[PDB]
């Protein structure tokens, strides 16, 4: 019939076209209706901060806050050294700068060779 | 007295930004009109392209052997 | 803030998996972890990998330009879904389709102009003819050396 | 001499004035836009008389008049270069930003931030005449970067706006990947031939010019929006009008054309760099005169036709015609210009209206706007003996009579034919047929500001050209004879986009609703490229900029 | 999906809004107004045909082949209003959106220059500080147990007394400013 | 240089015998007139460097870096004391004079004729640093940064040492001016491998190194302004100082022992810049591009041009100015939303035009807009590296990308954008900040004018 | 145009390639040819400062216009003739280009038919 629309990694797919969207069981009406209390008592004890006139400052957020300490905080001590974490710290690790350690070193060798053997046009390179 | 905002209908003209626009679509075909009369070759070509086949062997040089 | 409310370790327990749901202030069903390999995100909530582009534009936001609100765990990756930065909204075209596509079209007008390149398209003229020897004094050849004659024929 | 020079710097110090005027302020202004005018009014004057005096005798000169630097061999001095390209290019840009600033003191009326907003106008300016004077690399890319950053701060004028910031940094990200070639220019020229200045370069003239040809290449892709490099040019129509029109239309995006046209001993010299020039034109003027075929905002479509006439420019450097080229800048700024202000007068007309399928019945409604963007429309598409026949036109008057790339000159009519698609697109969907704007008429133009400041754009688009191209000398030979099937070309193919887009344009009236086509799904979402590369490049970038950067090696392994 | 009201959207709140959606993205195919009226009608006319259906997983399914039916036929590009969330004007006058508490740390040279102003926002200040802890008292009895279900807030019952969280929607700057 | 010593000792009894309410006025005038003093040091020559004495001396590389520690005094001064304002009076004293003593310190580290002075008075410079950090940085987690300063000790400072008293034994002296003269190649051997690692690791991690940076975005988080305006503008530039003297003796070994060092800062300078993109923290983000940046005086330093030692000393300068200037806007934020997140106070723009108008100016200052001599020193290392190689064009321009774009980002982040609604604690510009990010651009902008005394010795 | 489809779908053999030709002598087939004239000085054109491309055998009516362009100023269309003179002389540049094209197409339409009528009698 219709082509089906694929999802991505960069593209997901629609609200529309997702099928549990149009689940209508009550165990549905009752994550729906925590997520709607939970958002709702969040959205309450925001404004009731952000609305009272006695607070001049910043409404703190420890969802925020939380999400900083664990960009920065939180990396070192949940680390455990396996055959993952060493395999990918050894590939990007010490891939690239192998990688461009010998391509540096070959064309440094090839202009070396180069200019030993009075082959490289050095004639009005006198800047270096 | 500015062009009031008008509803649904045709706004109103002045009789200036007319007479300008009709101005100035004269000014583009008379000046088209007259570089094409004076000119007439930055459009159509300036000398005869001469066919190569139309040309003799002895000016071209070609003995038959 | 204080310690109760900061990250912890990977969530074994059921208990320790409510106790953090409660502490990152969302559903425990909802709540789930990144995968304890020991990449050290923690006991931080793997949230589906939506972009703030694809949120409800009309619903009153605490953030608007974020398009988040007060409270709401955010995303690993906030700092990269903002919405002058990477995007996962849905498309018209399908993903692999686009690249298709573009890949196709890249591809095939650079075979063309190779084609092109291979057979290029000239006039039925001989080559320009210039006098003096070819210019040769203009064109920076030495006064005290002698070319070789190049010499111009009428026709 | 002693006049050419001191005028010379007369008009730079004169476009520097008001930048000490609104730096050294106590008051509120008495109307700093109308003194910020007045000011390049006289500039342009005052450019007017080196500019006679070079069309009189053929006088050029180098202004090193002040020393800078000597880097034990590298003598860097401030150099001005009053050439052709100078004379030519300067009176064109302070005319034309003369008639964007009379412009922009009734279309920028109700911004509060419009002291800010003309003097940015002026410091890109500044820096983009000290780009097209500058004599050696580095001056040059003291004014590169300027127009770079002032591009950056007039797309992203409404800086609340998240598009806005977005279409800026983009448009950061792409100059500057067109800066790696002109950093490797500069690393070239300086290790192998000792110089920055352009008179040691010309005078060595180097034959293993392929890789600094590459590196201007890349600049002049980064700059002049060609293809690989091309969509911040259509991202930075988010910024305000009289920026689309005077900065991404006509003045800084020919600046990477202008960096290839300002090297053409080298490249006269270098068939590599001309056949990757007329691929890499020909490129960029198939895919965004395609683009254009199917967009809806009027700002997307015309900068869509400023980037596919920088790549007609870059295909007519390609076949080796810098001067064509340069004439086709001094052409194109004129109704390109013309055409931006023109869509904006319908814009704020319209109430912020810009998507073309709420317009229509503006050909009575607004009858000078009408008027100019028929005459811009038909200066773009090479209409006879307006300006943009006496330089396009020539340009495929020399893209058919040369050893050419052939696919290059294919795509080159294709793009030509699309030009008059586009065209007439905008005056069927813009000015022809009924109306399809909301029902509170407010269309009103009768301000002398923006009829002046259309006015002295359309006395250039009609005798420009002419004026111009005869008062110009022959830096070339004009190739003048071809048969009567290839004179005819550029005219019967403009002509044939004109005949299909008005059988286009007349099966819309039909009621029929066909399914989209992939050629259209193409061509909308812009050849699927900004759709993919937007998402995937940051995504590959930034994933390993938290994940193995950060996280991994720089915070636990190391 | 994702609402401040409800949890969810209702059948009938997903029909409308496919039929808006619809004819939005219908519209923008259909740019010339005699001709998309005529198809308006035309799908008005397929929107109606099963308007009366009364089995509800029967509706859902036609809903759904409809949203099929919907992204099989969207238009690329749309057309948004300028200040619509995706238009060419939105949000563009949001640097010029200065929050009202500024105006508390100007220089007072500079609120001499507007006295009655200034005389008058003194007097809106004290209205909301002394309606502040009257309707906090009226949030804390009438919210449930577990905070408050829904993020709608009840309005001023008493005469004389304000709505409870009003200062930054009254207070709100101009979308012109 | 004892007409500089003595003054900066002077400001101890003037910071200790001053009026409670007069200890910032006092010490911001007279350090400003030793700055004005600094000048002096401007009698270079063509080939000789100004020599005062036994002890010290000043070519042209150590002058610049002079002028700009004596200029730093009065904009520490300046920076902190907002945030000292409730402090005890003997305490703020204490700060003022740890402050004063670093400025001791480093103005006779720079002059050090001798190389195991320098080392003294290099390795006295961490002193009063550590006490400024961690006695006034409102906050101290260190549970990594010991073992890491320990690894600092024991790979860096103490080869160094053992390094230098071998010289001392070996050629007799380890005056710079006699080994000008009687320096010997120093051949291929393991010997002279380690001699090599151990003459160059302490400055390798002063710069700091990628891969050794681990300490830079923790020290500066955890520091106070003075602290971390210190330690961008000048406590990084003595081990590009120390490198540019040491490399004398290094020759010829060095032409194969920096390829590795080379490659972990070309594509180093990929990677911290790239990781400016994902700060979540402004000051850590100003921190990585100071690693950033660094890394191009790394490699500069060690391909040993004419042209890269020119770029060096001017992009040391040059960032020595740039990044302090980035802290202290970045201070200028923390005094009011008492938060480092970048993402947390938005669209200041909208609130203070002057101050977004600083930000710009830093901004295009941290991206190499030219003709400012961040770009100057950022040009002649990328043309003496495409001297040394013309692939590495291609690793300089691409991090020439991203260099711009986390310096926008920043911008835009933080200045651009709607505002935050739930933070009204943001005051207007006081005029004690918008002097200080003056005093820092404006010299910066000067400089444009005049490049040619921060081009080093070799200009 | 048709000799781009006769030298790409016909055959390269007896198509004149553009990049090396003439293949052939210039007196082969021409009984005392003479030289092409060259009328302005080489320092003449040295001193009219003449762009490399443009001084070929016709310059001399371009050293003319460009002295009358120079001694009309401001009047810039009172040289019309001049251009048209030049514009003129490079047309039968052009023309005897297309006759040196001609000559060799059928110089190797000679060769043609003589290995041809080579191969049918011997
Ligand atoms: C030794 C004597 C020398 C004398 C000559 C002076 C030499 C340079 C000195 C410093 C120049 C900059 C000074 C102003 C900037 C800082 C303050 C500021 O922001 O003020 C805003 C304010 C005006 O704004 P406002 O509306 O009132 O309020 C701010 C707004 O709310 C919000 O602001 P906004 O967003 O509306 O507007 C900000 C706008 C934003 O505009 C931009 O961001 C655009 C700038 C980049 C693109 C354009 C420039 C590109 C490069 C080309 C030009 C340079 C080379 C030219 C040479 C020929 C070609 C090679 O910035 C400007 O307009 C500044 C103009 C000058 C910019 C210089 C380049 C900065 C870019 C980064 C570095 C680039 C390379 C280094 C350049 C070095 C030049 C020497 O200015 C003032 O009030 C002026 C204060 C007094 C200034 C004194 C300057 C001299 C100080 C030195 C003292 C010692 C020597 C004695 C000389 C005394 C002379 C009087
Ligand atoms: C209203 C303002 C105008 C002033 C009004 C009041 C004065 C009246 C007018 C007369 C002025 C005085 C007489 C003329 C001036 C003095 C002339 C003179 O010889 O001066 C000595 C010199 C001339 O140079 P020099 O060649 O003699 O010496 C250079 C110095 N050494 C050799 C050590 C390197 O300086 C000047 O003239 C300074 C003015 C320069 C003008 C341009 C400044 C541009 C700054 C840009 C910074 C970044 C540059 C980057 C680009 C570099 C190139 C790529
Ligand atoms: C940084 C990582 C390397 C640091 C090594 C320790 C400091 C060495 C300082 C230089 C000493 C020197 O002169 O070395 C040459 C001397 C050579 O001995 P010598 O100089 O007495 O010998 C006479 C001279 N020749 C060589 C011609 C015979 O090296 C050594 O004696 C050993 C050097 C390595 C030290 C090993 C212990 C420390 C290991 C690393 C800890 C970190
Ligand atoms: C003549 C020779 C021609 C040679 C051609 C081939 C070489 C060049 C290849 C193409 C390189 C450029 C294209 C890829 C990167 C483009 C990134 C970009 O522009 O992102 C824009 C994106 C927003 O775009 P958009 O979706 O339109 O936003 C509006 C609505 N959201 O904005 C964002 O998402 C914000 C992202 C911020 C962080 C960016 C991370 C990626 C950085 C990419 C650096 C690329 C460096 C290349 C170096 C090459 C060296 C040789
Ligand atoms: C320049 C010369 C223009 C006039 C010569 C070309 C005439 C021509 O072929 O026009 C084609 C066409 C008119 O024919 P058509 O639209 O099919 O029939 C309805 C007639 N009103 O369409 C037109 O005449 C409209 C397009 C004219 C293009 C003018 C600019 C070139
Ligand atoms: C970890 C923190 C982040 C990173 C910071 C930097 C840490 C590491 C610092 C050192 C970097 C690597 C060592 C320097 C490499 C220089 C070239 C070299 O030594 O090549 C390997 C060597 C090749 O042999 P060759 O050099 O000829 O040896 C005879 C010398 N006369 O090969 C061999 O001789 C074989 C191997 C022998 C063992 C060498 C051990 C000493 C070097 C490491 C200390
Ligand atoms: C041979 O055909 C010589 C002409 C140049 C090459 C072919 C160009 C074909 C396209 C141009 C003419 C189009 C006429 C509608």
């Amino acid at each position: 019939s219709f082509p089906k629309y694929e999802p991505s990694r960069l593209a997901s797919l629609p609200t529309t076209l997702d099928p549990a969207e149009y689940d209508i069981s009550s165990e549905t009406r009752k994550a729906q209706a925590e997520r709607l209390a939970i958002r709702s008592r969040l959205k309450r004890e925001y404004q009731l901060q952000y609305n009272d006139p006695s607070r001049r400052g910043v409404v703190e957020d420890p969802a925020l806050i939380r999400w900083t300490c664990a960009r920065s905080a939180n990396v070192y001590p949940n680390f455990r050294p396996n055959t993952k974490t060493s395999l990918l710290g050894a590939l990007f690790g010490i891939g690239p700068l192998i990688f461009w350690y010998y391509v540096f070193k070959t064309d440094r060798d090839r202009k070396e060779k180069l200019i030993q053997e009075g082959k490289l046009d050095r004639t009005f390179n006198i800047s270096y | 007295a500015h062009i009031e905002p008008r509803y649904r209908q045709f706004p109103q003209l002045t009789r200036s930004q007319v007479i300008q626009a009709e101005f100035f679509s004269a000014t583009m075909w008379f000046w088209i009109l007259w570089r094409f009369w004076h000119d007439s070759d930055a459009v159509l070509g300036h000398f005869p392209y001469p066919d190569p086949s139309q040309w003799t062997d002895e000016e071209l040089g070609i003995p038959p052997d | 803030i204080t310690k109760d409310m900061l990250p912890g370790p990977y969530p074994k327990t059921p208990e320790e998996r409510a106790a953090a749901a409660k502490k990152y202030n969302m559903r425990v069903e909802d709540y789930e972890p990144y995968p304890d390999d020991g990449m050290g995100y923690g006991d931080y909530p793997k949230l589906p990998d939506r972009s703030q582009q694809e949120r409800d534009p009309w619903y009153d936001w605490d953030h608007p330009d974020l398009r988040l609100n007060w409270g709401e765990p955010m995303h690993w990756d906030l700092d990269m879904y903002i919405r002058n930065r990477v995007d996962t909204s849905p498309t018209p075209v399908n993903w692999n389709l686009m690249c298709k596509h573009l890949f196709g079209f890249v591809a095939f007008m650079l075979f063309m102009f190779w084609v092109g390149e291979t057979y290029p398209t000239y006039q039925p003229v001989g080559p320009k003819q210039y006098p003096y020897n070819n210019l040769y004094l203009e064109r920076g050849g030495d006064p005290n050396k002698e070319p070789e004659p190049v010499v111009h024929y009428e026709i | 001499m002693n006049l050419f020079s001191s005028l010379t710097l007369v008009t730079l110090i004169l476009l520097t004035m008001p930048i000490a005027a609104i730096n050294f302020n106590t008051h509120k202004f008495t109307n700093y836009p109308l003194y910020v005018k007045t000011t390049i009014s006289c500039a342009f004057i005052t450019s007017m008389i080196p500019t006679m005096m070079f069309i009189h005798t053929g006088q050029e000169m180098i202004i090193s008049n002040w020393h800078w630097l000597t880097i034990q061999t590298l003598k860097l001095s401030l150099s001005f270069k009053m050439d052709f390209f100078s004379m030519m290019f300067v009176p064109v840009a302070l005319f034309v930003t003369w008639s964007i600033m009379e412009f922009s003191m009734w279309y920028m009326h109700s911004d509060p931030n419009i002291n800010q907003f003309f003097k940015y106008l002026l410091l890109f300016l500044i820096t983009m005449l000290i780009l097209v004077t500058a004599n050696n690399l580095f001056q040059l890319f003291i004014g590169w970067e300027g127009v770079g950053i002032m591009s950056f701060l007039l797309i992203g004028w409404w800086y609340g706006r998240t598009d806005a910031n977005t279409a800026a940094l983009q448009a950061i990200l792409y100059n500057r990947i067109g800066d790696i070639g002109f950093i490797l220019a500069m690393a070239w020229f300086l290790i192998n031939l000792n110089t920055w200045d352009l008179q040691q370069i010309f005078m060595l003239n180097p034959n293993d010019s392929n890789l600094p040809l590459m590196g201007l290449i890349l600049a002049a892709t980064g700059k002049s929006a060609q293809f690989g490099l091309h969509p911040w040019l259509p991202s930075a129509m988010e910024g305000p009008t009289p920026v689309s029109a005077l900065l991404h239309s006509s003045t800084m995006v020919v600046a990477g054309i202008f960096l290839l046209i300002r090297f053409y001993p080298l490249t006269e010299n270098n068939k590599f760099g001309q056949s990757i020039m007329l691929c890499l034109g020909a490129m960029t003027t198939l895919f965004t005169a395609m683009c254009a075929l199917t967009q809806n905002d009027i700002k997307k479509i015309i900068a869509f036709s400023t980037s596919s006439q920088l790549g007609l420019m870059m295909v007519t450097i390609g076949i080796n015609q810098p001067h064509l080229a340069f004439l086709h800048i001094c052409t194109h700024a004129f109704f390109k210009a013309m055409l931006f202000m023109c869509s904006g007068s319908i814009i704020h007309s319209l109430n912020d209206e810009q998507d073309i399928r709420k317009m229509g019945g503006l050909f009575k409604a607004m009858p000078f706007t009408t008027t100019a963007l028929i005459i811009g429309s038909l200066a773009l598409t090479g209409m006879p003996f307006l300006t943009g026949f006496y330089s396009k036109d020539l340009i495929i008057e020399s893209a058919n009579t040369s050893y050419t790339n052939a696919w290059a000159l294919l795509m080159t009519l294709v793009a030509t034919s699309f030009t008059a698609i586009y065209s007439t697109r905008i005056i069927f969907f813009a000015l022809l047929g009924q109306p399809r704007f909301p029902t509170l008429i407010n269309i009103n133009e009768n301000n002398p500001f923006l009829i002046n400041s259309i006015k002295r754009l359309l006395i250039g688009s009609l005798f420009a050209g002419f004026i111009i191209s005869n008062n110009i000398p022959p830096m070339t030979i004009p190739q003048m004879t071809m048969p009567h099937y290839l004179k005819m070309t550029a005219l019967t193919v403009t002509i044939l986009g004109f005949i299909l887009a008005l059988e286009i344009s007349n099966t819309t009236h039909y009621l029929k609703f066909n399914y989209p086509s992939n050629t259209f799904k193409f061509s909308n979402l812009l050849g699927y490229y900004p759709t993919i590369m937007h998402r995937l490049t940051p995504y590959m970038n930034l994933t390993m900029s938290q994940k193995s950067a950060s996280s991994l090696l720089d915070l636990i392994w190391l | 999906a994702f609402l401040p009201s409800a949890a969810y959207l209702t059948h009938q709140q997903k029909v409308l809004q496919l039929y808006k959606r619809a004819l939005r993205h219908l519209e923008s195919r259909c740019v010339h107004r005699d001709k998309y009226r005529y198809f308006a009608c035309l799908l008005r006319a397929r929107f109606d045909e099963h308007k009366n259906e009364k089995d509800m997983v029967k509706a859902t399914q036609l809903l759904r082949e409809a949203e099929k039916e919907f992204w099989h036929g969207q238009h690329p590009q749309p057309y948004i209003f300028p200040e619509s969330p995706g238009g060419t004007s939105y949000e563009r006058y949001e640097c010029y959106k200065v929050p009202e508490w500024c105006l508390d740390d100007w220089h007072p040279s500079e609120k001499a220059m507007y006295p009655d102003y200034f005389a008058k926002r003194e007097q809106w200040k004290k209205l909301r500080r002394e309606s502040w802890e009257r309707e906090v008292k009226q949030l804390q009895e009438e919210t449930p147990v577990g905070g408050p279900r829904t993020e709608a807030l009840p309005p001023a019952r008493k005469q004389g007394d304000l709505p409870p969280l009003w200062w930054h929607i009254v207070t709100r700057p101009r979308e012109r400013p | 240089m004892l007409k500089y010593i003595i003054p900066t000792m002077m400001l101890m009894p003037l910071t200790w015998l001053s009026k409670n309410s007069m200890i910032w006025i006092n010490t911001t005038l007279h350090s400003l007139l030793i700055s004005l003093t600094s000048l002096l040091l401007l009698n270079q020559f063509g080939d000789n460097s100004l020599n005062f004495s036994l002890t010290f001396f000043s070519d042209s590389l150590s002058t610049p870096l002079l002028i700009l520690t004596m200029w730093l005094l009065p904009l520490m001064l300046m920076a902190s004391q907002h945030h000292l304002s409730k402090e005890n009076l003997a305490r703020k004293k204490l700060f003022i004079s740890m402050l004063i003593l670093l400025q001791l310190f480093l103005i006779m580290t720079f002059t050090a004729t001798e190389l195991i002075f320098f080392y003294i008075m290099f390795e006295a410079t961490l002193v009063p640093t550590l006490i400024i950090i961690t006695r006034w940085g409102n906050q101290t987690e260190r549970l990594n940064a010991g073992l890491y300063f320990l690894f600092y000790t024991l790979a860096g400072s103490l080869p160094l040492l053992v390094a230098l008293i071998y010289i001392q034994n070996t050629m007799g002296s380890l005056n710079f001016l006699i080994l000008q003269y009687w320096v010997q190649p120093m051949p291929n051997s393991w010997s002279n491998t380690f001699m090599w690692l151990a003459c160059m690791m302490a400055f390798m991690v002063k710069m700091p190194l990628y891969g050794l940076h681990l300490w830079l975005p923790k020290a500066h988080v955890e520091a106070p302004i003075a602290g971390s305006m210190v330690l961008a503008a000048i406590l990084l530039k003595l081990g590009g100082y120390g490198m540019m003297r040491i490399t004398l003796l290094l020759n010829p070994i060095t032409d194969f022992m920096a390829y590795p060092f080379i490659m972990l800062s070309l594509w180093g300078m990929i990677m911290t810049s790239s990781i400016c993109l994902r700060q979540t923290d402004l000051k850590s983000l100003i921190a990585y591009s100071s690693v950033s940046h660094m890394a191009l005086v790394i490699v500069a330093i060690l391909i040993q041009t004419p042209w890269s030692y020119m770029g060096a000393t001017a992009l040391m300068i040059a960032h020595g100015l740039t990044s302090s200037m980035l802290f202290c806007l970045a201070n200028s934020n923390y005094e009011r939303v008492h938060s480092r997140t970048m993402i947390l106070a938005r669209g200041l723009q909208t609130l203070l035009p002057l101050m977004a108008a600083w930000w710009l100016l830093a901004s295009l200052t941290n991206l190499a807009l030219p003709p400012s001599i961040n770009l100057i020193g950022e040009l002649f290392v990328v043309m003496s590296t495409f001297s040394w190689s013309n692939i590495t064009i291609i690793l300089m321009g691409l991090n020439m990308v991203i260099t711009a774009l986390y310096s926008l980002y920043m911008l835009i982040t933080t200045q651009r954008g709607k505002h935050t609604h739930h933070i009204n604690n943001i005051l207007p510009s006081f005029t004690r900040e918008n002097a200080l990010m003056s005093l820092h651009m404006l010299p910066l902008l000067l400089l444009s004018l005049n490049p040619k005394i921060i081009l080093g010795p070799l200009y | 145009g048709a000799h781009l489809a006769r030298r790409y779908l016909g055959d390269a053999s007896v198509e004149p390639e553009p990049l090396r030709m003439p293949t052939f002598p210039p007196d082969y087939g021409f009984p005392e040819r003479k030289e092409r004239e060259m009328v302005a000085t080489q320092q003449e054109m040295n001193d009219a400062q003449l762009v490399l491309q443009q001084r070929d055998y016709c310059a001399h009516y371009l050293i003319r216009f460009l002295k009358c362009k120079r001694d009309s100023f401001p009047n810039f269309l009172a040289c019309k003739h001049e251009q048209h003179d030049w514009d003129y002389c490079e047309h039968l540049d052009y023309v005897k280009r297309m006759k040196e094209f001609e000559r060799e197409r059928r110089l190797l339409q000679r060769k043609k038919r003589r290995e041809q009528r080579e191969a049918d009698m011997a």
